[PDB]
């Protein structure tokens, strides 16, 4: 007997196929979060700006009340 | 393999970058596009749908 190169099939490899899929984002989920980050972003900035404000006038209160300087 | 290529086009294919810079660049069609004779690709790659292999 004379032994040669088998051949094999099984499956065939599958040839041409789109593996490329959208994952995560779909286009209106995005931007529920994208505008939410914004409203809360603007939201909790403004708190400290606030808070500021409370050391902002007592800070130059200082300045009025030593006049002996 | 068949996965490996197409990680090539996630890659590639899909990005702003080349469907900003390479899109409209030598755009040679028309019968002088066939005066020039490029046989492979180019001639087959747009417009004839020419090729040896069929």
């Amino acid at each position: 007997x004379x032994x040669x190169x088998x051949x094999x099939x099984x499956x065939x490899x599958x040839x041409x196929x789109x593996x490329x899929x959208x994952x995560x984002x779909x286009g209106y989920s995005m931007f529920a979060v994208g505008i939410g980050a914004l409203l809360f972003g603007y939201w909790s900035m403004m708190k400290w700006n606030r808070e500021r404000r409370r050391l902002q006038i007592e800070d130059f209160e200082a300045r009025i009340a030593l006049m002996p300087l | 393999f068949s996965l490996r290529i197409d990680e090539l086009e996630e890659m590639l294919t899909n990005n702003r970058i080349w469907r900003n810079r390479t899109v409209d660049i030598g755009i040679v069609t028309a019968e002088d596009a066939l005066n020039y004779g490029f046989s492979g690709v180019m001639l087959r790659g747009s417009g004839i749908q020419w090729d040896l292999r069929k």
